[PDB]
RNA sequence: CUUAAAGAGUCAACCCUUUGCUUAUCUUCCCUAUUUAAAUGUUAGCAGCCGCAUAGGCUG
DNA sequence: AGCAATTTAAATAGGGAAGATAAGCAAAGGGTTGACGAAAGCC
DNA sequence: GGCTTTCGTCAACCCTTTGCTTATCTTCCCT
């Protein structure tokens, strides 16, 4: 920690060319931190899309003009061609930010539904998202055991279409690193 | 510490603790109202930032003071905090490594004697001596430690880093915490398909990997909501001990997440420490 | 990867409590291993191990003497003596509510496995006792060790048998370390040359003296490893636990 | 005398009406003992000359308690009129004097 | 195919009687419950008289 | 036709008495539960 | 030539007066 892991992940993604990735992170505030790093280093909202699907009421006080912080939800971005095959032209704000994002800095639960769902059509949007985009999962050790199982299911599904999985965990256990490699290998 | 009532027990003991030290106590668990919780976060991020000396102005560093933050595993995940020292209630070894990462995270000065004091037992030993590390840990009913003594299951003096988690040991998992951790990790995330496993094949066709392997599997979790100072369910606001509280932010809106088990009794929300059993 | 079927609250009465000459009380693991191989024969589901626990168990009699059974004049040629009371050979009787858990390997649905075990148990006889009642058996699987403990805790409430081993002999340690002795198998003495008065004429027969191991009763949830409660036929003409000696 | 009563001072309320104990009165009847050693004020007639308030017994440890004078009188030791009157006063006060 | 296989414990009853737990107790002192304030919400849905009306209108 | 306010503190202490006794009877049953060996009629 | 019935044969104690174990419970997290 403290060495700039997420910046190194973006560097590794950009080494192969232009970036198309889903930064799936635990917690809302860690996604906010990675979004703020992406904003102040080089990434605008035409490429980045911070997705936290709860609409929290945590606002910044003191000075709105002198903030230079509090990464928000606008996504000027670019609507992908996949929105025409989704129901009713995808959706409003949230699913447009999901599907059409080049870089999707999101909470992870908007990506683990790609592996499948009980009832409804909630699988298709993260499925089609992870089909054409890379997957970057940071500090996977903080998740639960079943959470890590479904995250490696997501890694297997992402590798099923040739995309690249970046795992960023310092305290990795050989077991975890191995089963994530075996999911990527399958 | 491990859980919320453990945190308020450590807080209520330390507040009533007579000493010459100027203890200033904070509670940092997850059961808090929208406003109060967010306020704790921003304050803690701006006082524990030790890459510069900007914090000297967010706390009273003029007077010798012990600024103590009693927290649950919400501090060891995703927090850019830098403490001078930590006292850890043992639940898992990755908790030890992460709370080591909350001490001297921003500085580079080496400690001289000892900067982490690990407790002898988790507090669930006095409540359940059969199993005590299952809360926020990989101990469970199928993987039981033979002894719960941390002299038996951990090194008495140890340089805590990622090395013990990085190495990986499957032998002697019943009397060491690290090998207990590694055992569970290879016995649940295995190269099989099972039904709740990771290579799942044949079952993707079925609804089984989405029912028996539930993402964010938590307890029932109902949400008692504070509406403008007036609580919804069986909450009953209370008064904290006002002995050593350094900072206490008030809250009026927001919601608290209470497990259905603790819904039976009053969660007794308080401005200083959120939920407990009283 | 392990599969189990549990029959909970098996109320059985008329149990032949005479486990051996020096043990009267709970039937040993040879009895329940014999019950397991009996279903391996009638139902065809081949059983590796059985973990059995005692919910309730009372030996019929006082605290120092068992209630003997009033014998019936059933031998041939002793008519004329039939008006008097038949002589009593020692066979203590007991009642017991048990919980059984059979390690099976099965390839069909759980409903036909439950039906086969139910059809066996309806015609079974625990330790010479008529099965008075039993709950509907349920199938549970032990994929991992936490799942093994799930099966373990599904036998609640019952006191399972864990093996604690023989140090010197049976009487000494039963007083000293206070553990219970039971038949873990038998010792072969002589080959039997007369197969006329036996069940089969082709199955080889031996006179046997029961070997005993020393065991303890622990509640199934307090048992750390479920393999230390699953008894199975060992290859020493004895029975043994999968987990070995309980420590 | 009260303990767990959530009320600091009770009063003897005979059916609500304020009253004082009979023992309070009867102690004030037998406050006639002016015949102990440091005899300045009358104290209550007790086998030891004991008062709860002053924390001292005026007839203890100095061979003028009721038990030694009772043993003496019984044996034959002529009791002085004041000692005799003290022993008689404790007898009409009452109490177990055995042991 | 489980120390497998098998077995009716039956019966009967008088616990009696007797009794002295008495004795004496000082609960007692102490003291600030203090300071506020719009009841608003139309706050009333009436009295006659024009009429067959307990339909509908008028009068203040 | 619902609206009923907030904090603050709930007493320190001294005592819970010993001396006596705590019955003596008389009962408390056995009745069946025996397998080998040896004469001795009997197919 | 067994075979089944009934009668005769051979014995002799030192007892002790409940526990065995003791039940399958919430941290993160975001939706």
């Amino acid at each position: 920690t403290g060495k700039g892991k997420t910046l190194a992940n973006l560097k590794l993604l950009q080494h192969f060319g232009n970036v198309r990735c889903s930064f799936g992170l635990g917690m809302v505030s860690l996604t906010k931190q990675t979004a703020k790093q992406f904003l102040d280093m080089g990434v605008d909202y035409n490429s980045a899309a911070m997705v936290t699907g709860f609409s929290k009421s945590r606002f910044n006080l003191g000075s709105e003009s002198l903030d230079q912080d509090e990464v928000s939800v606008e996504y000027w971005g670019q609507t992908s061609s996949l929105s025409k095959v989704f129901p009713n032209n995808n959706a409003g704000f949230k699913n447009k930010k999901l599907l059409s994002a080049p870089i999707l800095v999101t909470t992870t639960d908007h990506l683990v539904k790609a592996s499948g769902v009980k009832k409804g059509n909630k699988q298709m949007l993260p499925y089609v998202r992870c089909m054409h985009s890379d997957l970057v999962l940071d500090e996977i050790d903080d998740y639960g055991i079943e959470d890590m199982v479904v995250l490696a299911r997501l890694v297997y599904l992402t590798a099923c279409y040739g995309n690249k999985v970046i795992i960023s965990s310092a305290t990795i256990t050989p077991a975890i690193s191995n089963i994530f490699y075996e999911a990527y290998s399958s | 510490t491990t859980t919320i009532k453990d945190c308020v027990a450590v807080t209520q003991e330390l507040q009533n603790w007579e000493t010459d030290l100027s203890i200033k106590i904070l509670c940092y668990h997850s059961r808090f109202v929208g406003d109060t919780k967010a306020q704790m976060e921003e304050y803690l991020s701006k006082v524990l930032n030790r890459k510069g000396d900007e914090y000297k102005k967010f706390v009273d560093t003029t007077t010798p003071t012990a600024y103590i933050v009693v927290a649950t595993p919400v501090v060891e995940v995703g927090r850019d905090f830098d403490f001078d020292w930590a006292i850890i209630e043992p639940s898992s070894e990755r908790s030890i490594v992460q709370c080591a990462g909350r001490v001297l995270r921003h500085r580079s000065s080496t400690p001289t004697t000892h900067n982490i004091h690990i407790l002898k037992y988790p507090f669930k030993f006095y409540r359940n001596s059969n199993i005590c590390y299952d809360v926020a840990g990989y101990e469970s009913k199928g993987y039981k430690l033979k002894s719960k003594n941390m002299l038996d299951i951990y090194k008495k003096e140890s340089i805590v880093n990622s090395v013990n988690r990085l190495q990986g040991d499957a032998a002697f998992y019943t009397k060491s915490l690290t090998a207990l951790e590694h055992k569970v990790l290879l016995d649940k995330l295995t190269t099989d398909i099972a039904d709740t496993n990771v290579f799942v094949g044949g079952w993707q066709l079925t609804a089984n990997p989405h029912e028996y392997c539930k993402w964010r599997r938590g307890t029932k979790n109902e949400d008692l909501v504070l509406t403008d100072g007036k609580w919804s369910g069986n909450v009953t606001t209370t008064k904290p001990i006002q002995s050593k509280i350094w900072r206490k932010w008030q809250g009026e809106n927001g919601s608290i997440t209470v497990p259905e088990y603790l819904l039976d009794k009053t969660i007794c929300y308080n401005d200083f420490y959120g939920g407990y059993e009283n | 990867m392990r599969k189990f079927i549990i029959v909970k609250n098996v109320k059985v009465d008329g149990i032949n409590a005479k486990s051996s000459d020096i043990t009267v009380g709970m039937p040993p693991a040879t009895t329940f291993c014999g019950l397991g191989e009996t279903m391996s024969i009638k139902t065809g589901i081949v059983v590796k191990a059985v973990s059995y626990g005692s919910v309730k168990f009372e030996v019929r009699g006082s605290r120092f003497n068992t209630s003997v059974t009033k014998f019936a004049w059933q031998d041939r040629g002793n008519g004329g003596k039939a008006n008097n009371n038949s002589p009593i050979q020692p066979k203590p009787l007991a009642d017991g509510v048990f919980t059984l858990c059979f390690e099976v390997e099965w390839e069909d649905c759980a409903e036909v496995l439950v039906d086969k075990v139910t059809n066996f148990i309806n015609t079974a006889r625990i330790a010479g006792g008529t099965i008075a009642s039993f709950n509907k058996p349920f199938v549970k699987v032990a994929k991992d060790a936490e799942e093994l403990a799930s099966v373990k805790n599904a036998m609640m409430p019952c006191y399972v048998v864990v093996d604690c081993g023989v140090e010197v002999n049976i009487f000494e340690d039963a007083v000293n370390r206070k553990l219970q002795p039971m038949v873990n198998g038998y010792k072969k003495l002589e080959k039997i040359v007369d197969n006329k008065h036996m069940r089969d004429k082709f199955t080889p027969a031996y006179l046997a003296t029961p070997t005993y191991t020393m065991i303890g009763y622990k509640m199934v949830s307090n048992v750390d490893n479920f393999d230390q409660a699953l008894w199975q036929y060992g290859e020493n003409t004895k029975v043994k636990t999968i987990g070995g000696i309980y420590n | 005398f009260v303990e767990n009563s959530k009320l600091s001072k009770q009063l003897f309320d005979l059916n609500g009406q304020a009253a004082m104990h009979d023992q309070k009165i009867g102690n004030a009847i037998r406050t006639i003992d002016t015949w102990y050693e440091d005899a300045t004020t009358p104290i209550a007639v007790e086998p030891y000359g004991s008062v709860v308030r002053n924390g001292v017994a005026y007839r203890a440890g100095n061979k003028t308690d009721l038990f030694t004078l009772m043993d003496g009188a019984v044996n034959g030791k002529s009791l002085t009129e004041e000692d005799q009157m003290f022993v008689t006063a404790n007898l009409i006060r009452g109490g177990v004097f055995g042991g």
